[PDB]
RNA sequence: CGCUGCUGCAGUUGAAACGCCCGUAGUUGGCCCCCCGCCGCCACGAGGAAACGGGAGCGCUCCAGGCAGGCCCGUUGGCCCCGCCGCGUGGGACCGCGCAGCGGGCGCGGCGCGCCGCCGCCGCAGCCCCGAGGAGAGCGGGCGGGGGCACCGGUACCGGCCGGGGACGGGUGAAACAGGAUGAUCCCGCCGAGACCGCCGGCCGCGCAGGCGCCUGCCAAGACCGCCUCUGUCAAUCAAGGGCGAAGGCCGGGGGCUAGAAGGCGAUCAGACACCACCGUAUUCCCGGCCGUAAACGGUGCCGCCCCGCGGCCGGCGCGCGCGUCCCGCCGGCCGCCCAGGGAAACCGGGAGGCUCCGGGCUCUGGGGGGAGUAUGGCCGCAAGGCUGAAACUUGAAGGCAUU
């Protein structure tokens, strides 16, 4: 059956870059997955996204430019120990300068860096570079 | 897909986005309340009380003209059948490949379709205990299935 | 067909160990 | 595929107790099979008197004969065959006179073009075997 | 390796075809893996053909046709030449030569 | 064109499936036929199965079909 | 509670008379000392007075019968072809 | 040594998807309510031996060391690590679960409440997310060698019988052994027996696989499609457990036309107890069971998502249009080619794609080649055998795919 909402999602996209589509539909809406787009859309790597209402589980449009590379869900989500964070950046990111690891927190789904500031670690939803 | 067939259809009614009572609609919550009431006496199974609704009345979804499931207005008025429909339904099919089988001793493929019904009783009535829907005690019975439908 | 053959040639050879068990015991 | 549930590390770690096993060298350390097996018995090495001086064929296309002496291990009282290495070594061990043997380096394997030998003589009636080469030590 | 996709038989939805014989060597092949050659050749000789029609009395008369399926074995058709060793790229070609 | 997912095109979406569309919708209509009989018009659904009665006559006026139902006597579609 | 494992109503024979003849005996006075249905009455209580001769305890009816079954097969067939072929005549 | 794979292995062909289906334990389950309790969770604390391992500072001549030292923080010797699955605090995104009507007044109950009782008491929007391109149930419509039982037709094969006619038939690659004036072969009529259902017959279809084609009924099904019908997560995959499972085999009954393991013959050959001819038993067929296996194959588990064009067929449905078994869709199935992409390549591309840029869930299996599926123990079967399954010991390759 369908387990993860996300993963389906973030695989629809990547092939639709791939195909060099610019829009995309997401046939289930989750609230985790919109958190997971609206990190992308402040980092650039995505553009506008549009949640129809089915009266169902709902349908997501999503605009591209190009710029995401690889975006993927880690799953059983585990929860990462702050001092653990950096191990994790160290082989699911390319460069520790760029890309983003999406990871549910207390305070709320933020990516690695926030969590770094924020000084606290948590369930990693995904990672996208 | 199928859970007891290797089938992939999808074919399902797609019901309305606006959940308004229709242009036409000249009948009151109360009134097809009474209709339900009508067909449930004369012993019509609630999925058969919506297609009638539907075709001889104008009612496309009675929740929308009502407020609201066939079955809760059953039950309010107590008028629910003891055993779901859908759990009824298929103790019926069971029932019938019994009874051809007693006729039948070579017939393999209808024992293989025997199980099939039973293992979705079983796991239908699993839910219906646990949902405090049936009675705890409700066991289905091979042999003595027959006498319960009645 | 050597490979069926061999099985065949193995379950004989089984089969008269067995008498050999049931001579004793 | 592989088993990936937050709570199915049960699953995982009976897996690989489980499939641990397949591995040769895992069973050749865990088994225990060996341990009995081995003439050595998990010894670094073994002394044991010679009992006969043999002269074995080397495996083909080598052809020669390999020197080697059969030792009736002091500790377990199991004739091994152990080649006494180097050249005209042999005329320095004779009969009953007690030798060192360890293995060749295969860890139990036979190595070379000699077959069956897992061990090689070291020491010849407490005189290191290499020394007697090197005439560094007479015998 | 995997020398053809339909394995040699055309056996699509199916566990199991019907069992035919090769008319020549007499053997049992799947219905699916079989020549199946439908021949319609005149009853008579065609050298024989106009001489036999002189000689019938009735008039209006027709040679009669004879319809027969010839069904064959791998061994008892590439021997028999109905069916040759083909190329890597002209065993692909699935329509009928001439 | 310039045609995007978000704003779909309104007669391209009937030539797909109802539940691939972008909103879920029913393919069915409520017809409004006339029965020869009574000069007032009946609401029928388009793909009725069940026996559908015209007021006033005890015949069925709808044969049952795969799809949408066909009607048995004269009748006036009046889709509404 | 479960006597014997594999012999049933043959354990009255006890290791005598061999394997065989206690596994199609288990089979034939299964069916000799079973209660068939009454064609009668419709009730489980026909039993067997004789070889050939079945009677129900309830319906007082006696019947012609198997030696070891109410029915026997050759019976049924026999039953179904009288019918149809008196049916063919009328 | 990503050759044990949590990170991070492989299973079309190299080692390896259980023959199939149901199914419990187990593991895994869409979306949805900000604000509440329990959970896990993350952070930070307490409290619990040092040594060790770090690590502040200090030149044992360096150093491994050591805790020293120098007129010095009250000179030092700080601080961390005791995974601590417990506890305290905060967070509450994620992760599971939550069944009751509340509120007022009596009421401050026997030092303040709370339970409990008590009145409708008149305050309260009092109470239902929804209806998954989840699943089940229904209705309608067609669909197909799907299944059981009864019925029945037709040749052919073989045996019998009447006639006719006359000498060779069979059989092969060439022969030969049988067959024949007791009239063979051949022709025709007729009869009996059992099997089997041609051509149509398929990149047709159905079924869970194994499998499934005479006629005429009877009985119960199933997928698919259509749908403004009902239910409301009832689901996914599955140790154990249940059912099914070609052929051959076995055990009782039958039945016995053909073919035909065995056996016997005639050839062949150097030999031939093989291939080929000939005769023929078990068997083949039915009923009630056992067995439990196949190159049971797509050598490719199952459920889910996306993915590129181009055709064929099958079933259902919808749209135009004169109007045709048109056309264009849609959904389910079976297929062929194949853009990327993947791969050691053959090839796959409805995946073997989206994967060293590696994580959707679940089960099963493999870990160099032998020894060896052997031994022994267990279980199962009447047996044959099935299932589970070694080690000692041996060896340096075995294997895949492709090129010449």
């Amino acid at each position: 059956v369908r387990i993860n909402v996300l993963r389906d999602a973030l695989k629809s996209i990547c092939n639709a870059q791939r195909i060099g589509k610019k829009q995309v539909i997401v046939r289930p809406s989750s609230k985790v997955i919109i958190e997971f787009l609206q990190l992308m859309q402040k980092n650039g790597y995505i553009s506008d996204f549009a949640v129809v209402d089915n009266h169902r589980s709902n349908r997501i449009v999503v605009n591209l430019i190009g710029r995401l590379n690889k975006a993927g869900v880690i799953s059983p989500r585990f929860d990462i120990p702050a001092n653990d964070i950096e191990k994790w950046v160290v082989n699911l990111l390319p460069s520790r300068l760029f890309g983003h690891i999406i990871l549910t927190t207390s305070q709320g789904i933020m990516d690695h860096i926030e969590a770094q500031h924020r000084q606290i670690g948590g369930k990693v939803i995904g990672y996208f570079y | 897909g199928r859970m007891h067939s290797k089938g992939k259809g999808i074919s399902r009614s797609a019901i309305p986005y606006t959940r308004a009572p229709a242009p036409w609609n000249k009948y009151t919550p109360e009134d097809v309340c009474e209709q339900i009431c009508k067909l449930a006496k004369k012993g019509t199974p609630p999925s058969r009380i919506g297609l009638i609704l539907r075709d001889q009345f104008a009612i496309g979804q009675v929740k929308n003209v009502t407020g609201s499931k066939i079955v809760r207005i059953l039950k309010a008025k107590g008028l629910a059948p003891e055993i779901p429909e859908d759990l009824y339904c298929m103790i019926k099919k069971a029932v019938a490949i019994r009874k051809h089988l007693e006729r039948s001793r070579r017939d393999k493929d209808s024992k293989f379709r025997l199980i099939l019904v039973e293992s979705r009783i079983h796991r239908l009535a699993r839910y219906y205990r646990q949902a405090r829907r049936l009675p705890p005690t409700f066991r289905y019975k091979s042999d003595q299935a027959a006498a319960l439908l009645a | 067909m050597r490979a069926k053959w061999a099985k065949k040639r193995m379950r004989k050879l089984k089969r008269k160990r067995r008498h050999m068990k049931a001579r004793s015991k | 595929s592989k088993t990936s549930g937050l709570y199915t590390a049960r699953k995982l770690r009976t897996v690989r107790r489980v499939n641990r096993w397949a591995d040769k060298k895992y069973r050749k350390a865990h088994l225990g099979t060996w341990l009995k097996a081995n003439p050595l018995e998990g010894a670094c090495m073994a002394r044991g008197i010679v009992t006969q001086k043999i002269g074995i064929s080397a495996k083909q296309p080598n052809s020669a004969v390999r020197k080697a002496v059969r030792v009736q291990l002091t500790k377990n009282s199991k004739k091994i065959t152990a080649f006494v290495p180097r050249d005209g070594s042999i005329t320095y061990i004779d009969n009953n006179d007690e030798v060192l043997v360890a293995g060749f380096g295969r860890a139990g394997r036979a190595v070379g073009d000699i077959p069956g030998c897992r061990f090689k003589v070291i020491k010849v009636a407490g005189i290191g075997l290499l020394a007697l080469f090197l005439r560094k030590r007479e015998k | 390796p995997v020398k053809r996709r339909n394995n040699g038989r055309s056996k699509y939805n199916c566990g199991h075809t019907n069992i035919v014989r090769c008319q020549n060597c007499h053997r049992c092949v799947p219905k699916d893996k079989v020549i199946k050659r439908f021949t319609i050749r005149n009853i008579v000789d065609n050298t024989i053909a106009d001489d036999v029609l002189n000689a019938c009395v009735i008039q209006g008369f027709a040679i009669p046709k004879l319809y027969n399926k010839v069904q064959y074995c791998v061994s008892c058709s590439i021997h028999n030449h109905i069916v040759r060793v083909r190329s890597r790229e002209d065993r692909k070609i699935r329509t009928p030569p001439k | 064109m310039n045609v995007d997912l978000l704003y779909p095109d309104p007669v391209e979406e009937q030539r797909k499936h109802k539940l691939k569309r972008l909103v879920q919708g029913p393919n069915s209509y409520f017809l409004e036929i006339k029965c020869a009989g009574c000069q007032d018009i009946v609401v029928v659904y388009s793909h009725a199965n069940t026996p559908v009665f015209c007021p006033g006559c005890t015949s069925q006026i709808s044969i049952p079909t795969g799809g949408k139902c066909a009607f048995t006597s004269q009748v006036e579609r009046y889709r509404q | 509670a479960k006597r014997t494992k594999k012999v049933g109503l043959t354990g009255k024979y006890g290791t005598r008379y061999g394997r065989a003849a206690r596994k199609q005996l288990l089979k034939i006075e299964t069916s000799q000392k079973a209660k068939y249905t009454c064609p009668f009455c419709a009730k489980d209580k026909v039993r067997r007075t004789a070889c050939g001769i079945w009677t129900c305890r309830s319906c007082s009816k006696t019947m012609a019968g198997g030696a070891y079954s109410l029915h026997t097969e050759p019976a049924n067939a026999a039953r179904a072809t009288i019918r149809r072929l008196r049916l063919a005549r009328e």
